[PDB]
C-alpha cells in the first residue's frame, strides 16, 4: 500500500526518547513520527517524543497530550512545511491493544489512518527493531514493510 | 406488559423528562391495542429492547418526540426499529409509505448517520422484491454511497450485505450472493443480533446458496462458523450438512438417493459432485499424494483415482479451468497431465510434518558446507 | 481560591443520551461545566482542569490539561451521546492525568458525571478512592443516576476518598425536575463556597 | 416563552466558542503570518 521509508535520525533519537526517558519494559516511549504520507511509499522524515505516561496495570489507563504536537507542529511546519503528520512512534517492542485508541487520537492529527511505529529498543534479534502499523479491522491493523531512504547525509 | 407503559411513563420520565413517551393520548394506545406483552415497540431503551412485532401503531407514537429527536431519544435511533422493526411490518407499501414518511428525509439524522437510514430506505425497497434493474443501479450508487465511506457500523454493510445479498438472494451468483451472505454473516460476525428463523433460514439459504454456488469448491467452509446448529440439524440441513460430506464423500447416491426437488430443481449438482468428486479427489492428491513437489497427476488411472472414470478424465479432468480451476495442459500419448496451482485450501495437519523436513535438510546439509565457508 | 488541577469527567451514556434537563443531559452537563470552569477559573485563573471521555465505549481524555477556555473549545465537540462508563478507567487515568497535572501545587481535582448506571466494583472504587486520596486527589462528583447513583460506590466513594473533604471528596448527587445542573451544584461545595484542599 | 432565550443563552456561549475558539485560532498563523512573511 503507503509501505514506509524510515528516518534512521528518528531511530537513534527515538531511543534517545527510550533512553532519555528511561523507558523500561514497563513502558514503552512514544512520539510522533513525521514524514508525507501520501504516496504508495510514505516516508518517515522526523519524529518526536511525546511526553507520555503509560499504565498497563489498567490496559486503557495512560496519559499523553495532543499540544505538544500541537505547539509542535507549529515549529515543525516553521522548520519544515514537509513535516506533515504521517504517524507517530512508541518504544514496544510490542503492542497493546491501547494502542488503538492512542492510534485513533493521531487520526485526528494525521491525513490517513496515521502510522504506528513499534521499536525495539534492544534492537535485538533482526533487520529492523522496528515495526510500523495502520489499524484496521474484527479490527485490522497492519505491518507493511518499511526501510530506510538517502539520507546519504545521515549515510555518511 | 406494561413494560412499554412502565417506561410509556418511566421512560417518560427517564430524564426523558416526562415526554411524548408519557402523553394521555399515548399510554392509551398500547393498552388500546394490548398490555397483553405483543406491542407497539416502547419508546427507548426498552423500545430500544422493544421490537414488539405487533405492528407498532406507535409508529406514530415512536414518530412522537422524533420533532425533538434533536434534544429527545437520540441516536440512529430510529431505524434500530420500524424502518427495521416495522420493515418487518411486511407489506410493500408499509415502509415503501413510511419510505414516503422519511424517504431518510426527517430533519438531522436523515435529511440535514441517516446513511444507514440511506441504507435502509434504499436497501429497504429492495427487500421488496423491486425491479432488478432499479435495484442494482441505485443499489450499486447504494453500493457507490457504501464506497467511500468510513462507517464505524458494520450496519450499514450489514445493511448493505444482507440487502445486496437479498439482491442477490433474488438472484442466482450465490457464488456471489452466498459468499455475499458470507461476507455479511462475516460483516454480521462482529455485530448484530438476530432469531434463528433468520438465523437458519438464511444460513440455510446460505447454505443453499452454497450448492447455488458450487462453486469454487467448497469443500469445507464457514460450516465451521456458527451457522451450523443453528442450521444443521435436520431437513435439507441434513442434506445440508451431508453435501458437505458430499462436499467430501462425493457419493451420488449418498445423495442423488436423498435428492428431493428443491436440490433436483438444480439438477446440475450431479455434475458439480461429478465436479466435487474430481476437484474432491484432486484437492487431497493435489494437496498429499505427490508431496515431493506434487505436481504430475497424470492423467487416467490417478485421475479415475478420483472414481471418477477415464473418459470423464477427458473432460472434467481435461477441463482444467474448464474447471474453473487447474493450471498446466495434457500429454494425452503418455497419459500425462501437465498440472499447475490455483488449488488453495483451509486445512491443516500435514505438511505441518514434512515442511521442516527438507528445511532442515539443506539447513543441517549447509553447515557441512556452512561449517568454514566464511570461517575458514 | 482554588490553586489546582481538576478533570472534568463527563459520562455521555445512557442518561446523557437521555435529557435530564433541557436541553439534554449531555448538553446540560455542558454549559455548567463552562460555569463550573468559570468559577473554577475564577476561583483562581491558573485552576485548570482536564476533561475525558467516561462516556461511549472508549476512554479517553478530551479536554486535555490547561485553564483555559480551550476546554470550552474542546468541549465544543459532542461524543457517544448513549454511550458507557468508563469511569473506573476514566477516573484512573484523571489521577495519571491529574499526576502529570502542569506546575503542581495545584492539587488534585475531578469532577465527574454520572450519566451511567455506574458499574464497578467497590474494592476499586475504593482503591481509586485510596488511590485519589493516595495521590491526593480532589473528587467532587455530579450524578444524576437512574434512582440517582448512589447508594451505591458515588456515595461511599466520596467517603472512601476522603478524609479532608475538598482534599479528597465532597459529592452532588443531581437532582431531577427543574434542576439546572449549573444551579443545583452553585450550592454544592463541587463548587464556590470554599473550594479547593 | 422564556425557554428559547435560556437556550439560546446556553448556545452563545458555545457559539461564543467557535469564535472565541477562532480567535485563539487566528493569532496562530497570523504570526507565521507575519513572522515568515516580515
Amino acid at each position: 500500500h503507503e509501505k514506509v521509508t524510515i528516518a534512521p535520525l528518528v531511530l537513534l533519537s527515538a531511543l534517545d526518547h527510550y533512553e532519555r526517558t528511561q523507558t523500561k519494559e514497563n513502558k514503552r516511549c512514544v512520539g510522533v513520527i513525521l514524514g508525507d504520507a501520501n504516496s504508495s511509499t510514505i516516508r518517515v522524515t522526523n519524529s518526536f517524543a511525546l511526553p507520555f505516561e503509560e499504565d498497563e496495570k489498567n490496559s486503557d489507563v495512560w496519559f499523553l497530550d495532543h499540544n505538544y504536537i500541537e505547539n509542535m507542529n507549529e515549529m515543525c511546519k516553521k522548520i519544515n512545511a514537509k513535516e506533515k503528520l504521517i504517524g507517530w512512534y512508541h518504544s514496544g517492542p510490542k503492542l497493546r491493544a491501547s494502542d488503538l485508541k492512542i492510534n485513533e487520537l493521531f487520526k485526528k492529527y494525521t491525513q490517513n489512518n496515521p502510522l504506528l511505529l513499534i521499536v525495539d529498543v534492544k534492537q535485538q534479534g533482526v533487520g529492523l527493531p522496528t515495526d510500523a502499523y495502520v489499524a484496521i479491522e474484527e479490527k485490522t491493523f497492519l505491518h507493511l514493510p518499511c526501510t530506510i531512504e538517502a539520507e546519504e547525509a545521515e549515510e555518511i | 406488559m406494561f413494560n412499554n407503559h412502565e417506561i410509556d411513563t418511566i421512560l417518560s420520565t427517564l430524564r426523558m423528562e416526562a415526554d411524548p413517551s408519557l402523553h394521555p393520548l399515548f399510554e392509551q394506545f398500547e393498552k388500546f391495542y394490548e398490555e397483553k406483552l405483543w406491542f407497539q415497540l416502547s419508546e427507548s431503551l426498552t423500545k430500544f429492547f422493544d421490537d414488539a412485532k405487533s405492528t407498532p401503531l406507535r409508529l406514530r407514537l415512536y414518530d412522537n418526540f422524533v420533532s425533538k429527536f434533536y434534544d429527545k431519544i437520540n441516536q440512529l435511533s430510529v431505524v434500530k426499529y420500524l424502518l427495521a422493526s416495522l420493515k418487518d411490518s411486511k407489506d410493500f407499501d408499509e415502509s415503501l409509505k413510511y419510505l414516503d414518511d422519511l424517504k431518510a428525509q426527517f430533519q438531522e439524522l436523515d435529511s440535514k448517520d441517516g446513511i444507514l437510514l440511506i441504507d435502509s430506505e434504499i436497501a429497504r425497497t429492495y427487500l421488496l422484491k423491486n425491479d432488478l434493474v432499479k435495484a442494482r443501479d441505485l443499489l450499486d450508487d447504494l453500493e457507490k454511497t457504501l464506497d467511500k465511506k468510513d462507517s464505524i457500523p458494520l450496519r450499514i454493510t450489514n445493511s448493505f450485505y444482507s440487502t445486496n445479498s437479498q439482491y442477490f438472494k433474488f438472484k442466482n451468483d450465490f457464488n456471489s450472493f452466498y459468499y455475499t451472505s458470507l461476507l455479511y454473516l462475516s460483516t454480521l460476525e462482529p455485530s448484530t443480533s438476530i432469531t434463528l428463523a433468520e438465523r437458519q433460514q438464511l444460513a440455510y439459504d446460505l447454505s443453499i446458496s452454497a450448492l447455488l454456488g458450487d462453486k469454487i469448491y467448497n469443500f469445507g467452509e464457514l460450516l465451521h462458523h456458527p451457522i451450523m446448529e443453528t442450521i444443521v440439524n435436520d431437513s435439507n440441513y441434513d442434506w445440508l450438512f451431508q453435501l458437505l460430506n458430499a462436499l467430501t464423500v462425493g457419493d451420488f447416491d449418498k445423495f442423488d438417493s436423498l435428492i428431493k426437488v428443491q436440490i433436483s430443481k438444480i439438477p446440475i449438482l450431479a455434475q458439480h459432485e461429478s465436479f466435487l468428486r474430481q476437484k474432491i479427489c484432486l484437492m487431497t492428491l493435489i494437496e498429499t499424494v505427490f508431496v515431493k513437489n506434487i505436481r504430475m497427476l497424470s492423467f487416467e488411472d490417478i485421475s479415475k483415482a478420483t472414481h471418477l472414470p477415464k473418459d470423464n478424465v477427458e473432460h472434467l479432468v481435461m477441463r482444467a479451468i474448464s474447471l474453473g480451476l487447474l493450471k498446466g495442459s495434457i500429454d494425452q500419448v503418455n497419459e500425462l497431465v501437465t498440472i499447475s496451482w490455483v488449488q488453495p485450501r483451509i486445512i491443516s495437519g500435514d505438511q505441518i510434518t514434512k515442511m521442516k523436513d527438507r528445511l532442515v535438510e539443506w539447513n543441517d546439509q549447509v553447515e557441512k558446507l556452512g561449517k568454514k565457508m566464511e570461517a575458514r | 481560591m482554588v490553586l489546582e488541577a481538576t478533570v472534568l469527567v463527563i459520562d455521555n451514556s445512557e442518561y446523557s443520551r437521555n435529557g435530564d434537563f433541557p436541553r439534554t443531559r449531555f448538553e446540560a452537563q455542558i454549559d455548567s461545566v463552562e460555569f463550573i470552569f468559570q468559577a473554577k477559573r475564577n476561583s483562581n485563573p491558573e485552576n485548570t482542569v482536564g476533561l475525558i471521555s467516561g462516556a461511549g465505549a472508549n476512554p479517553r481524555v478530551l479536554s486535555t490539561f490547561t485553564a483555559e477556555f480551550g476546554k470550552i473549545l474542546a468541549g465544543l465537540h459532542d461524543t457517544q451521546i448513549e454511550g458507557k462508563l468508563h469511569m473506573a478507567t476514566a477516573l484512573q487515568i484523571a489521577q495519571l492525568t491529574l499526576k502529570h497535572r502542569q506546575n503542581k501545587v495545584q492539587h488534585q481535582r475531578i469532577v465527574a458525571f454520572v450519566c451511567s448506571p455506574i458499574s464497578d466494583s467497590r474494592d476499586e472504587l475504593i482503591r481509586l478512592a485510596k488511590t485519589l486520596k493516595k495521590n491526593n486527589v480532589a473528587v467532587d462528583i455530579i450524578n444524576f443516576g437512574e434512582i440517582e447513583q448512589n447508594t451505591e460506590l458515588l456515595d461511599e466513594f466520596i467517603a472512601a476518598v476522603n478524609n479532608p473533604q475538598e482534599e479528597t471528596s465532597h459529592l452532588l448527587t443531581v437532582t431531577p425536575g427543574p434542576r439546572l445542573l449549573y444551579e443545583n451544584i452553585a450550592s454544592s461545595p463541587i463548587i464556590l463556597e470554599e473550594g479547593s484542599s | 416563552m422564556a425557554t428559547l432565550e435560556e437556550l439560546d443563552a446556553q448556545t452563545l456561549p458555545g457559539d461564543d466558542e467557535l469564535d472565541q475558539e477562532i480567535l485563539n485560532l487566528s493569532t496562530q498563523e497570523l504570526q507565521t503570518r507575519a513572522k515568515l512573511l516580515d
